[PDB]
């Protein structure tokens, strides 16, 4: 019912974002939680949430199908 | 070809580096 994906990216650390942490439910709103008290963006996006979920693992690097969204995403995530 | 960064630390570490969370 509920999911939340964690990505990281750093300019020359990270080669593309990185999935960090993923959750459903429980561990879903814990991180959603735990982005609030370190004041990282929460963008709510169900196709991109669920495709990431089912396609692309915890400590994985997104694959090809999603560089223009997650691309776009980050952008909207940069400010904000 | 597949591509991983599979040692990482806690979750509460893993999201405060964290760039954006998306969810559903």
């Amino acid at each position: 019912a509920h999911i939340a994906i964690c990505l990281y990216y750093k300019l020359g650390e990270t080669p593309l974002p990185l999935v960090i942490e993923t959750g459903k439910d429980a561990k879903a709103l814990q991180i959603i939680k735990l982005a609030e008290l370190y004041d990282i963006p929460v963008i709510e996006d169900i196709p991109l949430a669920r495709s990431l979920y089912k396609n692309i693992h915890k400590g994985q690097y997104i694959t090809e199908d999603f560089f223009e969204p997650v691309a776009q995403l980050i952008r909207i995530a940069i400010d904000l | 070809r597949l591509h991983s960064e599979i040692q990482s630390g806690s979750l509460a570490n893993n999201i405060k580096k964290s760039t954006v969370i998306v969810k559903n």
